[PDB]
């Protein structure tokens, strides 16, 4: 639901 | 070579795009770390065995350490200045520019920091190796496997010892000495957060949501 | 040596001296931190150059730095407990007697620390030679003579590493992994000035002035 | 005027 795990599995 | 691999990884120049007044400031800075903070990320996957971490101990590492990254892009920026902030090599603030937007006490904590690295003469292969050591070295209360994050710290910090014993063995225990900046660089960090927390509250500054959710969790 | 030298210097084992709530522990806790702070300042003129600054200097590094010292004692003694802080031999507290005493949150933070030097083994001789590394890389923002401290810094860093490279010369680079706890020592040591001086504001606690001045400063 | 400066110097 982060920004910051969206980030790290792009 | 690490040093080599983790510099080619890092970001290329960044440019501030932006009533000039106080909350057009602190805009252009929040927004300037908001894409700085998405490229930490980007780079930090290139830190050997970091992505080999499981996700939530990835997340708890940039969780506690981004700032301490973010400031040291700053310090490193702000080497050749004249007492002088570069946020960004558009964006480079003095202490009357800071003062009137409300940031001169952040202003001087980096500033201290700053001078503590032009007389280090610290070289940007440094702050590549001591950015990575900051993040494995985060001390975050959330780590599910310390020995992991401990095997990260050691593979660091050797890389950092082990490229000071030959590109610069004219100076000795230069290693440690470049260490013994990280309380400050933390407690530097610790100042920002606060702050940039500080103007989260008041509400007068919108802030992209990565950024946001960064100072949550601090 | 510098190290056998500091080492006698320290002051011998200590035992707290105190209606048993909450305000009782806080009175045992802040008159054992008075009564080292007295010792620190003893042992501070041991340390070879700290007595050839300038008193204004002198003051400003123990200004900076007495907390992280304090901190050090605290996590000396607590290395053989169970997940047991010991202020003193005679004081000992754990997570449900700190918790009770409000201390909880505090004492989570120090226990991390702890833990770190439980698995460095850190020994005797190391935490003195960190303590006295502490105060020389305490960071005041009010040194007049930055050079003098920084020799100091220099000197008790040979030091601690020349101890490392022969008596610990199994383990490679120990000295960087003790210089690698110091932003969590800092860090530990603001919670400890924030909590402790949230019971100064309150006022139900008494305080021997020595101490109070220490964290007015901070 | 201050206990460290005291307890520095006695």
């Amino acid at each position: 639901a982060s920004e910051l795990l969206k980030y790290l599995t792009t | 070579k690490i040093v080599s691999h983790l510099l080619v990884a890092e970001p290329d120049k960044l440019y501030a795009m932006p009533p000039e007044g106080d909350i057009k400031a602190l805009t252009t800075l929040c927004d300037l770390a908001d894409r700085e903070l998405v490229v930490i990320i980007g780079w930090a996957k290139h830190i050997p065995g970091f992505s080999s971490l499981s996700l939530g101990d990835q997340m708890s590492l940039l969780q506690s350490a981004w700032m301490e990254i973010l400031i040291l892009g700053i310090v490193y920026r702000s080497l050749p200045y004249d007492d002088k902030l570069v946020y960004a090599e558009d964006y480079i603030m003095d202490e009357e520019h800071s003062r009137l937007a409300g940031l001169l006490e952040l202003y001087r904590a980096i500033l201290q920091l700053v001078r503590r690295y032009k007389k280090l003469k610290v070289e940007k292969e440094e702050f590549v190796t001591l950015k990575a050591l900051a993040l494995a070295n985060s001390d975050s209360m959330y780590i599910e496997d310390l020995e992991a994050v401990q095997k990260l710290q050691d593979l660091l910090h050797e890389a950092l010892q082990d490229y000071e014993l030959s590109q610069r063995h004219e100076e000795p225990w230069r290693t440690g000495k470049l260490l013994l900046t990280l309380p400050l660089l933390r407690q530097t960090a610790a100042k920002a957060v606060q702050h940039f927390y500080s103007v989260k509250l008041q509400g007068k500054v919108p802030m992209h949501k990565l950024f946001l959710e960064m100072l949550e969790a601090k």
